[PDB]
């Protein structure tokens, strides 16, 4: 992302929506759901906050944090060795012989690892919250314009099923959302001048680096210097 | 404008000026309030427009902590409800429960059919939901135990009966208004001449219809008495 | 024109000459104000057109600092509001609050619904917002505490009740106008020939309608007395 | 950009919108929001103000300036080595190198514990008042005018107050001026094409311009092959 993600509270989005006299019965309760339906559908990873937490595995099981949404990487606390993913169908289940590589698996508020008794560090992503327990949205007026249009798109769809909006008004709102929801995708994704140096070092390599996942993706963007002979 | 000016421009257009007339002002107060709701539903239900600030009424409410059914422990959590019954809002405006300040507080008036499954989102558990029950009281709901400390709320909506919400009206700064006819009629002035013409046409025909004047233990209307 | 040039044209087209008449000037002021609001909604609310400078009124307001709910500390920040109640605006023109100078100042007249979430942009924290509350007053809100030093604004708009806004009119250079009928009527002169015709038709039919002329403890309107 | 950015206030754009008698109910409060959306939607980096500010890193974290919007680069203050981008997931988390940075809130996460850095960032130019200041370029002003006119006329078309041949004409007229403003402000100057003509023409390529402050991107290759 090129810009910085400054945080503003949710009543900024109702400065803009209630400028339209057809959307004046929007509420904070209606704006809380339509913001979270939007943030998840757009899926821009720069909207979430990066958190690191150490949890302890009891018996191939650990208790996962409350505010988690998605895990970037799990590692081991003693080695720093990262864990990949459990492809095993038969993880902690022993044969009657009562009988290699760390891996993990996450479903709910539980993590299923291939290690028995060890501490693991989990680098995850959460929603950034307010003083209130509400989501805190970015300041970028491409994001705020396309969030304004999304809430306007789902409200006008409800009026069109009732029959209180002509079909050319929804068809224009579905069109104007469709461009700004792509323009918001291109804004939050396209790398910076600082972030294109981290891709210039990864892409240009005389001797290829194919084990960055074993580290914490730390040297993914590091310059591969070559001695002169 | 008040009720008094609207009653007495329906009456003075009908010339029901005599004390001994068959159609009283109580015929008109009924027929103005029903033809108001008829007139608002015909303009503002076809497509969505702006309702002006004048079709609304603000009523003040006092809430009491009532259980779900009775004092049993395994029947659920308790609610709040108004001490009095609440007028039925029309579904054409922006109903709004506010804690005696319109520009503050997020109390969300919702439908009665939605409220039995509500608040299950984790970012919607501190919100106070409202609906008017089949009993007629406005019920309040949250997952937050702080919401049972509400004592006074107001309610600004387009109610069906203009008479019902004029009696529960918010107290003015000078004081409460004793007579019904001295309170503001809740309709825009752009709809008053369609409102007057409908009530007058409703009662101009019956005004010249014959009455059963004879006391003869017999129906005298078939002979145009 | 004034009210008197408009009242007495309906009174002379109906030939309501005598002081011993049923339909007074007070019947005509009511119908001239409610049809000015009706003709302005029928013309200028379908699609957006230019309102002239003629249909507007300027009312003077004195502002007092009021709290949010009561004198409590944690209830929210304070407001300003007018001393008197404000006439409800029609949603067809450019309503505009200005500090006794029309070409200076940014006071933004918005809806009551927008004003509960307003000014949270860092570039809009210095702008004073107006709306007409369900109490009937005009409330002022800004994040800048400098806005509490307002003492007087004005308000140019197309109000619903023309008579409600001519009583709060701004003082002239010579002095105030004591008689209401000597104040200007707020309508464009290209709207008066459809305005006069509707007020006359509303009163021409009921002008020649029969009355209960006899004091006999009995309704004589079926018998057309 | 060939032309120059002379700054004019926000009420220059409401000289022009209230020329159109359907738009006369506009405020400045309406013009501020639709102008900040326009500055974001175009994204033209010749409209922002390049500023440089140094901050102090406490423990892999530093406090950021108030009016920061986009960081050009971050470099070390003692050396000058620019910091690239934090690809790490486990930055300051210890178990039981090359500097990089990462910035979300008013907080910048570096990979260095205790240093001073130099942040080159971009801000909006403000006035006597705390209000944004728009360029005077009439290509910029004609498409901000048509933008606010398009966001206004969309609202009137939702109400049913504007024929769809009026909105279809305004959307088309703005979309040409949106490309015209995107082209006026991006296309390099005569003075800025030589900074590309020195970068393109390179026998021995320079692939380390980010390590310096992008200083020598248009420095010339004076290659005497002898």
């Amino acid at each position: 992302m090129v810009n910085n993600i400054n945080w503003v509270k949710l009543p900024v989005i109702l400065d803009r929506l209630l400028r339209h006299p057809l959307l004046t019965d929007l509420n904070l309760e209606t704006a809380i759901q339509y913001t979270l339906d939007f943030i998840s559908a757009m899926g821009l990873p720069n909207v979430y906050v990066d958190k690191i937490e150490t949890i302890d595995i009891k018996e191939y099981r650990g208790e996962l944090p409350c505010d988690l949404i998605s895990i970037n990487q799990v590692r081991l606390h003693k080695n720093g060795i990262a864990l990949r993913a459990m492809t095993d169908n038969f993880n902690a289940y022993p044969t009657h012989d009562h009988k290699g590589e760390p891996s993990f698996k996450t479903q709910g508020r539980v993590i299923f690892t291939s290690i028995k008794h060890e501490k693991v560090d989990i680098s995850y992503k959460a929603i950034m919250l307010d003083d209130e327990g509400l989501p805190l949205i970015p300041d970028n007026p491409i994001f705020l314009k396309t969030l304004e249009l999304y809430i306007k798109k789902e409200w006008f769809t409800i009026l069109f099923d009732m029959g209180k909006i002509s079909p050319a008004v929804l068809n224009n709102t579905q069109q104007e959302y469709a461009f700004k929801a792509g323009q918001c995708n291109n804004e939050f994704v396209i790398p910076s001048v600082s972030e294109m140096e981290a891709i210039t070092n990864m892409w240009n390599q005389l001797i290829p680096r194919v084990t960055e996942f074993r580290r914490g993706f730390k040297n993914l963007g590091d310059k591969e210097y070559i001695r002169v002979h | 404008m008040t009720y008094n000016e609207l009653i007495y421009m329906v009456l003075d257009e009908l010339k029901l000026s005599s004390d001994d007339s068959y159609y009283t002002p109580d015929h008109v107060i009924f027929l103005l309030v029903k033809y108001r709701s008829f007139l608002l539903k015909q303009r503002y239900s076809d497509i969505k427009k702006q309702i002006p600030d004048s079709d609304y009424q603000s009523i003040c409410l006092d809430l009491i902590e009532v259980p779900a059914i009775s004092g049993e422990p395994c029947e659920g959590s308790s609610y709040l409800r108004s001490k009095n019954k609440v007028p039925t809002t029309m579904m054409i405006g922006n109903p709004r429960v506010y804690p005696m300040d319109f520009y503050q507080g997020e109390i969300t008036y919702i439908s009665r059919d939605r409220m039995r499954y509500v608040g299950y989102n984790k970012f919607l558990r501190n919100i106070i939901y409202c609906s008017k029950a089949p009993d007629g009281y406005l019920y309040f709901k949250s997952w937050n135990p702080q919401f049972l400390h509400l004592e006074k709320v107001s309610f600004n909506a387009i109610f069906e009966d203009a008479k019902e919400a004029s009696e529960m009206a918010c107290p003015e700064e000078n004081g409460t208004i004793c007579k019904l006819e001295d309170k503001e009629f809740p309709i825009e002035d752009a709809l008053v001449p369609p409102l007057i013409e409908l009530v007058v046409k409703e009662l101009r025909g019956p005004e010249y219809s014959p009455k059963d004047e004879d006391n003869n233990a017999k129906d005298d209307l078939p002979d145009a008495r």
